[PDB]
């Protein structure tokens, strides 16, 4: 058996190489923080960061912040069921979430979407990052009066400021009464359900923010360090 | 096989009552969440109301909150969906919609263009 | 008005189905079984972990000699396996990542994979410059791709998420055939023996039987409530048995054209992931959601064992073309070689 | 003289129950832990055993103090004394690990992947050869039926005593000290939100709570030992030769030594049974 | 206008599945319970075989 006893030698050769080239992908692996970017096509999800590739049907946005790298994924070219394929994102850091909130149209659909999303049984244990985009547009349509709130949403008729609210200076008072209006119908689905699994991070951005880049890199840090603490209890 | 029928509706003068009805069949009803959605004449299918497995929670959208009441038989396996006081705007073809998997909270693809556990669909119209 | 009057004879044509089948259901699965002894307990320890994969493993496929295999991971890498001595025979990068299938060659100079990217991938394993390289890049579905199987080295059927399977020439890169008819994602596909038919099993809850060489289906096997995520031949080709995610695993008959048993139990509530059957067709094994393998007799609907070696979802398994051994591949990014011993 | 002999009799029975219980039990479960998630729990595995032996070395001397007699040879009386003091400054080693571990993840959570545990067990057995190494002056500079509290101390000279008592403070309890203070001061400024969530059901907070705990058991015990085992040393040798003190420095010891005896059954309530981890596994 | 034509396939498809032959389930029942029994021997999951003919060991 002597020919047979060099040839798991060179078997057991290859093995050693193969070990070697999945160590050094496996630091790179965990080095990249994978983000799935979702919402409508209303929504602006793909100007949110301000590297870009299409590889096949999947729109990749590679982005760097305090040399942290960042992998973000969009998904275009599937169809309008998604029941299957999301489960292919359940070891993501963060989802990124973009909702447009002038559309008051389309925005019971956003929540109901949202709400799938944050009960999903795959997707019990990822955070995800909530992008109110289109706050601009927000301003406007309140300040013209044309399109009221409480048409679509009769709970804006008894609903009041929060008192941790913080608006920006100079913001009209009824601008910032429905700005944290639509932000509060989403974390209550947060807060809904998830027991400490997972939370929701809701942010106000506009199609000229450079800031949002910051804003992921911040919050993945915090659910990361959430996430250490779970998992790294016993050291 | 699975297959819901949708009954009732037609048309109603505005500010009338109309009662929707669902037969379902193929499955067991009691373990599924249970939906309605519409089609507006121009416009994409949108979700009006759920009802949980027991009937505990329930959601409407707010265009039809407070006139659109929806409740379930599991021992009929039948789906009810009262709509009171309408308007011509609720005109559309009303959808028998069923959650994809049953024990679950969620509700993905129900307000999708081609979902297959949602039935033919019932024409209600409002227009005077 | 004419939709509304094809929508009724449709009915009528679908009653009648219900009825022939109902016509020729004299007696159960059951019963006839029910005289023959029980398949006992069913006792399989881990003889191999393969260690590896990065991210969660999302499919395997055995080669025909039994013992190299091939397992897909969301890492993106293919590892080829030699599970008598654990050696990881290649790595294969991937350019996407987010594969969902790969499939072994039945001559073994071959593997295929894909997913998110809506593309089939064959990379040659038997190549003068002695590295895995792309040979062919399988384009044309419109949606993920979820199974796959080599019926030769030039022919492959896809199945894919956009609601039709397609079988392949992979010399001219072309789909000769397109099977549609399925109302959602398609997400399992199986092979019969002699390669001539194949079944597969959609979102629709609904499971097809398709002619290779004609192209178009035979046979519609409805029973589940919930989306169909695996399918298995019987060894023989007159039967296959599907798993749903309402719990329950069902065994049809091709020639019968109906259920002939159910496989469930009470605390039973999440989804199926993988369906295989021995080498005798006996025992058939299911993957779920709560990270159990549960060995089902498939004559006697009785629970012979579980596999429970897995802390996260099972997404696959597979018996060895001898009925040696079975693997079984994880979310864990772990895989799993199981039998039993005197 | 007679009060020590009583003291450390009563208070290593005390001891003696909960160490076993709690070691043993721990152990258990960090094998099924291993098991099931297969992730490293190597520092709290080498905690767990370092108390586990310290625990063990006490049945043997709890027996010469209810005797007063030690039949069992000069040479295990040798290793019995050693034994306890190895184990001693191995989970001191082991504190400041787990500490150093916290701060990693906790100050710098994007430079802490699955990969960055390598070279860990590395640490653990240099960490134990090193000190069992450098622990062997506890038999060696006493080897001159009397043993452990009753050994004779080697004549060493003043001047050669301080240097090495100097050095074994520094590098024993010094610098783990300063490592866990700095480590807890930054990590529980981590843990402090400028933005506190709504929802966030306290996990930081309870976190914030049980850091503090654990550097907090370790001032309280350890702190007071090293505060008199150097002057401890210097009655074994009569340098001060002093009555008055002479009485005090050797209770006040007693009392330290004891103290810090306590960490081998207070270890398991701070860090292992605290986790919800353990409660899982438990039930 | 697409409806139609989609219905026309649907109602063409349950004509072919009408028309194909069936056995009676107890037929396919024992063929299926026949192939069992004939391969039961050679099935290494349901016999395991001894360790020496083992390959995994
Ligand atoms: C009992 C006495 C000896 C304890 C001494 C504590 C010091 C010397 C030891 C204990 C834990 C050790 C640390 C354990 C982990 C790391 C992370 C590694 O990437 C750099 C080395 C570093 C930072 C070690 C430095 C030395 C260290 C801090
Ligand atoms: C003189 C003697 C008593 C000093 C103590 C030596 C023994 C008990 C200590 C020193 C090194 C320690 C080992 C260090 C590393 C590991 C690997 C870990 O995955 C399991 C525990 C294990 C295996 C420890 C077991 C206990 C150990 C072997």
């Amino acid at each position: 058996t002597e020919d047979q006893r060099n040839e798991e030698k060179a078997q057991r050769e290859a093995n050693k190489m193969i070990e070697k080239q999945l160590q050094k992908d496996k630091q790179v692996y965990r080095a990249t923080h994978r983000l799935l970017l979702l919402g409508a096509d209303n929504s602006g999800k793909s100007t949110i960061v301000k590297i870009y590739h299409v590889n096949s049907g999947i729109f990749e946005t590679k982005f760097q912040v305090d040399k942290v790298n960042f992998h973000m994924f969009d998904v275009g070219a599937q169809r309008d069921e998604r029941r299957k394929w999301i489960q292919c994102f359940n070891d993501v850091t963060a989802i990124i979430f973009v909702v447009d909130s002038s559309d008051y149209n389309r925005l019971q659909e956003a929540l109901n979407d949202f709400k799938s999303i944050w009960n999903n049984r795959w997707l019990r244990t990822i955070s995800v990052i909530l992008f109110l985009n289109k706050q601009d547009l927000l301003a406007e349509k309140v300040l013209a009066g044309k399109s009221k709130i409480e048409d679509y949403f009769p709970e804006f008729a008894r609903y009041t400021t929060p008192e941790d609210a913080t608006p920006e200076p100079g913001e009209d008072p009824r601008v910032t009464r429905a700005k944290y209006f639509i932000r509060d119908e989403f974390l209550r689905i947060s807060t809904a359900s998830g027991d400490g699994r997972h939370y929701c991070y809701p942010h106000f951005t506009c199609s000229v923010d450079t800031e949002n880049a910051r804003r992921i890199f911040n919050d993945c840090r915090d659910i990361i360090q959430r996430m250490h603490l779970r998992q790294y209890e016993l050291l | 096989q699975v297959q819901l029928q949708e009954s009732g509706g037609g048309l109603v003068q505005p500010g009338g009552s109309l009662r929707l009805s669902c037969a379902a069949s193929g499955f067991t009803f009691s373990n599924y969440k249970m939906n309605w959605v519409r089609q507006a004449p121009g416009k994409g299918l949108e979700w009006v109301s759920d009802i949980s497995q027991s009937g505990a929670s329930i959601s409407y959208t707010g265009s039809v909150k407070g006139r659109f009441t929806i409740s379930r038989d599991n021992a009929k396996n039948t789906l009810y969906l009262q709509m009171n006081s309408l308007k011509p705007e609720d005109t559309a073809v009303y959808y028998c919609a069923r959650c994809p998997a049953p024990f679950t909270r969620d509700c993905f693809d129900v307000t999708s263009t081609t979902y297959a556990y949602r039935g033919q669909g019932t024409q209600v119209t409002v227009s005077s | 008005s004419e939709l509304d009057q094809l929508r009724q004879e449709a009915e009528q044509l679908k009653n009648q189905i219900r009825d022939a089948r109902k016509a020729c259901a004299d007696a159960t699965l059951s019963q006839i079984t029910n005289n023959i002894d029980p398949v006992g307990r069913i006792q399989m320890r881990t003889r191999r972990t393969l260690r590896g994969h990065l991210a969660k493993i999302y499919a395997m496929h055995w080669g025909t000699d039994s013992r190299l295999l091939v397992s897909a991971s969301q890492d993106g890498k293919l590892i080829i396996w030699d599970s008598y001595t654990t050696n990881k025979v290649h790595a294969i990068p991937l350019r996407s990542s987010w594969v969902m299938t790969c499939a072994y060659a039945p001559s073994g100079n071959y593997v295929a994979c894909g997913g998110l990217d809506n593309i089939c991938s064959i990379y040659n394993l038997k190549t003068r410059e002695g590295n895995v390289r792309v040979s062919r890049e399988l384009a044309g579905h419109t949606g993920y791709l979820s199974c796959c199987r080599f019926l030769d080295d030039n022919q492959i059927v896809t199945s894919s998420g956009d609601t039709t399977c397609a079988l392949w020439d992979i010399e001219t890169g072309q789909q000769t055939t397109t099977f549609t008819g399925h109302t959602g994602d398609v997400m399992s596909l199986s092979l019969a023996p002699d390669t001539r038919l194949f079944v597969s099993g959609a979102c629709d809850a609904s499971a097809k039987l398709w002619d290779v060489r004609e192209g178009m289906c035979r046979q519609t096997f409805t029973g589940h409530e919930s989306d169909i995520n695996a399918i298995c031949f019987f060894p023989n080709g007159n039967a296959f048995a599907t798993g749903s995610d309402d719990a329950t695993c069902r065994l049809f008959d091709l020639r019968a054209d109906q259920e002939l048993m159910t496989y469930s139990h009470d605390n039973i509530i999440c989804g199926i992931t993988s369906v295989s059957f021995s080498k005798s067709g006996r025992l058939l094994l299911a993957g779920y959601d709560d990270f159990n393998c549960n060995v089902w007799d498939a004559l006697k609907a009785d629970r012979a064992g579980v596999l429970a070696g897995h802390d996260n979802r099972v997404s696959c398994l597979g018996v060895t073309d001898d009925g040696m051994a079975v693997a079984t591949g994880s979310w864990d990014s772990f895989l799993k070689i199981w039998n039993g011993s005197s | 003289t007679d009060f020590r002999y009583f003291i450390y009799a009563v208070t290593y029975t005390v001891i003696l129950v909960p160490g076993l219980i709690g070691n043993i039990l721990a152990l258990w479960v960090f094998y099924g832990y291993m098991k099931e998630t297969k992730r490293a729990v190597i520092f709290m595995i080498n905690l767990a055993i370092a108390d586990l032996l310290q625990v063990l070395s006490l049945p043997l001397r709890i027996f010469y103090y209810l005797n007063h007699d030690w039949p069992f040879g000069p040479g295990l009386c040798m290793f019995c004394f050693y034994l306890k003091y190895v184990n001693m400054y191995a989970s001191i080693y082991f504190l400041v690990c787990i500490s150093v571990r916290r701060f990693w993840f906790l100050m710098y959570p994007f430079r802490f992947h699955d990969c960055k545990q390598k070279y860990d067990l590395y640490i653990s057995i240099a960490g134990w050869l090193i000190i069992c190494l450098a622990c062997v002056l506890f038999p060696l500079l006493r080897t001159s039926t009397k043993c452990f509290v009753d050994l004779p101390t080697r004549n060493v000279n003043l001047a050669q005593s301080v240097v090495m008592m100097t050095i074994g403070e520094l590098i024993g309890f010094v610098t783990p000290l300063l490592i866990v203070l700095y480590c807890t001061w930054k990590t529980v400024l981590s843990l402090q939100d400028k933005y506190p969530m709504a929802q966030d059901l306290g996990e930081k907070q309870k976190a914030l709570k049980m850091i503090l705990t654990c550097a907090g058991v370790f001032l309280i015990c350890f702190a007071p030992y090293h505060f008199s085992f150097p002057l401890d040393f210097l009655v074994k040798s009569n340098e001060i030769k002093s009555c008055l003190a002479r009485r005090v420095i050797l209770i006040f010891h007693s009392v330290a030594l004891c103290l810090a005896s306590l960490n081998s059954c207070l270890d398991p309530v701070i860090y292992y049974f605290s986790t919800n981890e353990f409660r899982r596994r438990l039930s | 206008t697409a409806s139609i034509a989609q219905a026309r396939k649907l109602v063409e498809q349950l004509k072919m599945e009408a028309n194909i032959d069936r056995i009676k389930v107890s037929k396919a029942a024992a063929d299926l319970m026949a192939y069992c029994e004939a391969h039961a021997k050679e099935d290494p999951l349901l016999t395991p075989v001894p360790a020496s003919e083992n390959p995994f060991r």
